[PDB]
């Protein structure tokens, strides 16, 4: 079990770690988060009390280095840094643990929620969507735009999700205009899976990352990408059976975790009604359709 | 965006544009079968592709063989329309290609936009105008070439005859839409109006009769009366 210490907490802030959230008061004696489960990516995220503008945070994997948070009064945010001196780091953590100044990742033993939301998410793929090669962790915020959003403006601060556009030369094959538009299997299986992502695990990893950025940061371009990647599968008549069954599990846990009060802004009525009730896969997402109908019957 | 009454003079500027109407592409008669079920029989159709500035009409005849063995024909017809408009644009020299294509039915937008993905500078637009182009098959010479076709064929017409020698495109389009609206509302009476006087004839190379300027005013008034007459017969006014 790993630890992300904090130098201090000089400004009042709501801190979230994955699906958990806690509050820290201004100058409260807080020095970080312990007992973080090894084996998954994690996200540590922030919303300042005095300016809820800009949720921001950091994706990281404690297996890749020793990371800590320190507030920067010039840039006005909590920054993640890497400590290269392992013995300094271990001694800092030990002192803060002995003084009981660290909150504990409150993982219930039965609870697989975080694994289920991050099954296919890998730090190496995050670092290619979020390009800042000198750090081992990745910063994301509410306002960052996607490569596709910018085509329709700082490229270094962008989310490089794979561009999906159903009315494009990438989407449609010369002489297959009706076929490819009404049945996206070519675009899903040849262009995206075989060509770009290489396998369904990488496709699902990007889909899962997009959802988590939409949910944790209110990142609108990430919400667009998540729905586009769902629609591309649902709109394909030919999808490997293992992919459909896995997608149903992925979406079930996403819908289960979504705050009920954010559904209006995080769920696209058109995509979901199309996917569940009109698409080729309208009958292939039993678990997702059941939770959606019981939790969000208004949207439908 | 969409084409409406507010931007109506745009039709007659010097930017090449085409209207595309697909309402006569897939045409059927519905009938009973020996077993008392209902079936359709397709008849030949056409795409109505019109340059409103010049009157040039590209009438692509859709022969019933294109539907043989195909499913979901009403959907296919939109994609076949877009396929054929695409092909027409590709057959034209660059300097004759349209800068905008206006579809009369919004269901043609995605099929056409998909077919012209490799032509990004041609705008595909809907219209809020209710244009009476479905009544094209009430023009006898157009209906005749469609019904006689035994294979796919493109036939070129000027839907304005020689009117542009005497009137502007705006006035010619207004006359055309009035004639077609009348033929759509009461075809028998409209044709009666157009031919009642045996001394006014249709030239071999024309679609409409050879009316003088004064006679066109009389004809246009009679068509407006017909439209108003039918409007009163319909709504009991
Ligand atoms: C009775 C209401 O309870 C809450 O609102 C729980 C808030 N978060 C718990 C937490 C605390 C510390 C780290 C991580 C999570
Ligand atoms: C002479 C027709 O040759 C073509 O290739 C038709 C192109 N149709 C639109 C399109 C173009 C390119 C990719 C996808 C769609």
């Amino acid at each position: 079990m790993n630890t992300v210490p904090f130098t201090s907490a000089p400004i009042e802030v709501t801190i979230g770690i994955d699906q958990y959230s806690f509050n820290v008061k201004e100058n409260q004696p807080f020095h970080g988060i312990k007992d973080i489960p090894i084996g998954h990516v994690h996200v540590i995220h922030f919303q300042h009390a005095d300016n809820s503008s800009m949720r921001y945070g950091y994706w990281f994997d404690c297996r890749m280095g020793n990371f800590y948070i320190q507030y920067d009064p010039k840039d006005g945010l909590y920054k993640m840094m890497e400590e290269r001196d392992g013995a300094k780091f271990e001694n800092i953590v030990h002192n803060f643990k002995e003084r009981q100044m660290m909150v504990s990742y409150p993982k219930i033993d039965e609870d697989d929620t975080w694994y289920n939301l991050t099954e296919f998410v890998q730090m190496d793929k995050i670092r290619k969507i979020v390009r800042k090669d000198e750090n081992q962790f990745s910063y994301v915020d509410s306002s960052m735009t996607t490569v596709q959003e910018n085509e329709l403006s700082d490229p270094a601060h962008s989310l490089n999700y794979t561009v999906i556009n159903f009315k494009s030369r990438e989407a449609i094959r010369p002489g297959h205009e009706m076929e490819d538009f009404l049945d996206k299997s070519y675009y899903l299986n040849t262009v995206m899976l075989q060509g770009i992502f290489k396998n369904s695990s990488n496709y699902f990893g990007e889909l899962q990352f997009a959802f988590l950025n939409a949910m944790f940061f209110g990142n609108y371009g990430s919400s667009l990408q998540w729905h586009a990647m769902i629609e591309l599968i649902c709109s394909s008549a030919t999808v490997p059976k293992h992919m459909l069954d896995k997608l149903d599990e992925i979406l079930y846990y996403q819908i289960k975790t979504l705050p009920e009060q954010y559904s209006d802004i995080l769920l696209n009525e058109r995509v979901w009604n199309i996917c569940l009730y009109s698409s080729f896969q309208k009958n292939s997402l039993h678990n997702t359709e059941k939770i959606m109908e019981n939790k969000y019957p208004e949207l439908l | 965006g969409a084409m409406n009454s507010s931007n109506y003079a745009e039709l007659f500027n010097n930017d090449i544009k085409l209207f595309v109407d697909d309402t006569n592409v897939y045409r059927v008669t519905v009938h009973k079968t020996f077993e008392g079920n209902v079936a359709t029989k397709a008849i030949n159709g056409c795409i109505f592709t019109l340059n409103p500035k010049t009157g040039h009409l590209f009438l692509k005849i859709i022969h019933t063989s294109v539907w043989a063995g195909q499913k979901r024909l009403s959907q296919l017809a939109k994609w076949k329309t877009a396929e054929e408009v695409s092909a027409l644009v590709r057959s034209l020299p660059k300097e004759e290609q349209p800068k905008q294509i206006i579809v009369t039915r919004k269901a043609m937008l995605d099929p056409l936009e998909v077919h012209m993905l490799d032509f990004p500078n041609i705008a595909i637009r809907p219209t809020e105008l209710r244009l009476p182009f479905s009544a094209a098959m009430s023009i006898d010479k157009l209906s005749d070439v469609v019904m006689k076709a035994t294979e796919p064929q493109m036939v070129l017409f000027n839907i304005y005859d020689d009117w542009l020698d005497r009137i502007s495109s705006y006035t010619a389009f207004s006359r055309l839409t009035l004639l077609l609206r009348a033929l759509k509302t009461n075809e028998e009476s409209a044709k009666m109006i157009l031919l009642s006087d045996p001394t006014i004839t249709i030239k071999s190379y024309h679609l409409w009769p050879s009316f003088t300027d004064e006679q066109w005013i009389t004809i246009e008034s009679q068509m407006r009366d017909l439209i108003l007459t039918e409007y009163g017969r319909k709504y009991n006014v």
